[PDB]
């Protein structure tokens, strides 16, 4: 084992992410990289992180393999170790932090959608927010040029460059969805300033997407309502 | 020649005296400032006499330093901290007194704010030497000093502390090894020490780029801040065991 | 009625200062402007904001008077969701108030209006034996440092110079605002003293975003009336009782 990510920040913002629900975790090392998910227990709010081994400054193993660990420390210790790279590495894992700043060196051991629009996590944020404020479900549809998102009551209206940076709508769609699991995955966005795709199509699965600036996706699928 | 106002010194750096009482304040109910010829020194035992911070404040550091009587300013320390959270950025501060028994506390701004303070009878306490033969000095950032105290403590209140030749590490038993700017041995320590008391004084990081760590085997803690003006501010911990 | 706040912001801030005095309210809406006026829970403060027609970058009224009830509480909750360089549109009709945001998106509100009874105002048309006027961001920084410091605000005016002070039984805080070291802009009055609750007086400091001057008006026994001068003529009236000497 001996894994090499450019930046701790970008892995610190997938690890809070693969763990809204639960502190544990499944990280799955195969040939291509890093896979991890989650599910919540009514299965409508998934969590994905894919990290392709090109992203990573340095990848190696000797066999494609799981590991389940608990996060919950990892994670508070980070929150006060914050620019560094992070190590992974026989009773379970070992990480290592080092700040080229202080000069601190900090080891921690563990044992097919029609509608498609790109935009950031600010505005999501601000969608999230101004939905659960009204009500517990959050409709999404097509209004020509515009998205329309409505709840409660609440309406918006999203366009390109007010505030959308691309939107393909190449058939007319509507979908409803728990407020919550879409505040819940906007949330899993933070630390991630990079550009926000969003896809839906008629009573069908949002999918949420963005890649960390250094690499790797961090997406979220939400089950619509029906 | 003794004049109306017979002590009168003026500070225009309020974040460090700030950094100074904020850990004070955690130490004490009240403190004695003792505004002496050649600088402000301040000795305080916590509460519990489980550690000690002792301040040296040197009159150049200062705009304005006019003391001949010594004069000994007794304060709560919440209410002091309160009076400097009124100044804004860069705002100096005076402190005057024309007479023993109260002490004028002036924000200067556009218009003053002004406190007329009474001035505070503290009993007198022993006062552990502070001064021991150490096992190790290790000198390091100040924040990373902060920062390995605050990962360290998220887990733990046993902060272990762990001396070598090259090493000092900063452990929950995670481990933050230092990046080293300095280090005199004499023999190699470990001892632990309770990251609530080292979170109390974690302000006290502001006042230095570098902070000289200093313990040993049954040994308290010593922490050493040395600041740009001549000024001093030594913490001392007794181990937790 | 239909109207456009440019200044959304400054506008919710307005409305935040009137949720720390009332539950509920009115916006009473004539072609001369809007009016919001209100007697706090414990009668110890009264509010009366105008907001002049020309205060909106577009104002129309669909009838000689209408009145708009409002849960504090509500309003301002919709508010918060405001972004910085957001516009604002207030639209009305028999049953609902549509607030809308304009800015990186187009974003509606809506809110089913509240029966509220109107207050019955008290004296207002007092003789202050003193008045000051002085900057806005003055008056809210003294106010803010001051706030944490006692309960109690004592007030007193000595040869046209204004003190503000916090008094304790180990310590005195004290302010001295004069048009001589150019803190207040004109003073002029009898030598008066009054003592006033500091956290009415407190939560006014937020008017700041929407008010660059004001007025001070006091006397010996005597309600503290705070005029915050708003665009256009505006203003944001407080009247805040006076403690026992």
């Amino acid at each position: 084992f001996k894994i090499v990510y450019p930046n701790a920040k970008d892995f610190f913002s997938f690890i809070n992410s693969i763990t809204n629900v639960t502190d544990s975790i499944i990280l799955n090392f195969t040939e291509d990289g890093i896979f991890s998910r989650h599910l919540t227990e009514d299965k409508v709010l998934m969590a994905i992180m894919r990290i392709p081994k090109d992203v990573l400054s340095e990848y190696s193993i000797d066999s494609p393999t799981s590991v389940k660990l608990d996060v919950s420390s990892v994670k508070k210790i980070l929150s006060k170790a914050s620019k560094a790279t992070i190590e992974l590495t026989d009773s379970g894992l070992k990480i290592i932090i080092r700040d080229e700043k202080s000069g601190a060196k900090s080891t921690i051991y563990i044992k097919n959608l029609a509608v498609n629009f790109t935009t950031d996590e600010s505005v999501l944020n601000v969608i999230a927010a101004d939905v659960t404020l009204v009500g517990e479900e959050m409709r999404i549809s097509t209004e020509e040029d515009k998205i329309k998102i409505e709840a409660g009551r609440y309406v918006a209206f999203l366009m390109k460059d007010k505030p959308l940076k691309e939107l393909s709508i190449d058939t007319s769609a509507s979908s409803s969805y728990s407020a919550e699991m879409f505040k819940d995955a906007v949330k899993g966005l933070r630390g991630f300033s990079a550009p926000t795709m969003v896809s839906f199509g008629e009573n069908l699965p949002m999918k949420i997407d963005v890649e960390a600036v250094s690499g790797g996706h961090m997406i979220f699928w939400i089950a619509p309502r029906l | 020649n003794i004049r109306l106002i017979n002590m009168k010194v003026v500070y225009d750096d309020v974040r460090v005296l700030k950094d100074i009482i904020q850990a004070l304040a955690r130490l004490v109910d009240e403190a004695v400032l003792k505004f002496k010829q050649d600088s402000v020194e301040l000795v305080a035992l916590d509460r519990a006499h489980i550690s000690l911070i002792s301040v040296n404040l040197p009159r150049e550091m200062f705009k304005e330093y006019d003391v001949n009587d010594e004069f000994k300013f007794g304060f709560n320390t919440q209410y002091l901290m309160k009076i400097l959270k009124v100044a804004k950025r860069k705002e100096a501060i005076e402190i005057a007194s024309e007479s023993p028994d109260s002490v004028i506390i002036n924000i200067i701004g556009s218009t003053n704010r002004e406190f007329n303070v009474r001035n505070l009878e503290v009993s007198e306490q022993e006062i552990p030497e502070i001064n021991l033969q150490f096992d190790i000095s290790a000198t390091i950032s100040s924040d990373g000093f902060k920062s390995a105290i605050s990962e360290v403590s998220t887990v733990t209140d046993n902060v272990v502390v762990e001396g070598h030749e090259d090493r000092i590490l900063i452990k929950a038993e995670v481990e933050v090894e230092f990046g080293l700017q300095d280090l005199e041995f004499s023999k190699e320590s470990k001892n632990s020490y309770s990251a609530e008391y080292l979170d109390d004084v974690l302000s006290l990081t502001k006042l230095s780029d570098y902070v000289k760590i200093s313990f040993g085997n049954q040994k308290p803690l010593q922490l050493f801040f040395n600041m740009e003006g001549g000024g001093k501010v030594t913490y001392l911990l007794a181990p937790k065991v | 009625m239909k109207a456009k706040v440019i200044d959304a912001v400054s506008f919710s801030y307005i409305l935040r200062t009137v949720g720390d005095f009332l539950s509920e309210a009115n916006f009473i809406v004539t072609k001369e402007g809007i009016r919001v006026s209100g007697i706090d829970p414990s009668r110890v403060v009264f509010l009366d904001i105008f907001l002049p027609s020309s205060y909106f970058e577009g104002f129309e009224v669909s009838q000689e008077k209408e009145i708009i009830g409002f849960k504090l509480e509500d309003v301002n909750d919709i508010l918060k969701r405001v972004l910085k360089d957001d516009t604002l549109i207030l639209s009305s009709n028999e049953s609902k108030l549509t607030l809308t945001f304009d800015g990186e998106f187009t974003r509606s509100f809506e809110l089913p209006l509240i029966q509220v009874e109107s207050t019955q105002p008290p004296s207002v048309n007092l003789e202050f034996p003193f008045k000051a006027q002085l900057l806005t961001i003055t008056f809210a920084d003294i106010i803010d440092e001051l706030s944490d410091l006692g309960e109690v605000l004592n007030i007193h005016s000595k040869e046209n110079k204004l003190y503000f002070e916090v008094i304790g039984d180990l310590s005195t805080a004290k302010v001295e605002l004069s048009t001589d070291n150019g803190t207040l802009l004109e003073a002029s009055g009898a030598d008066v003293s009054s003592s006033y609750g500091m956290e009415y007086v407190a939560n006014t400091t937020k008017m700041r975003r929407a008010s660059d001057s004001m007025e001070l008006y006091f006397g010996s026994q005597i309600p503290l009336k705070l005029r915050f001068k708003l665009p256009q003529e505006g203003y944001g009236d407080f009247y805040i009782a006076p403690r026992a000497d």
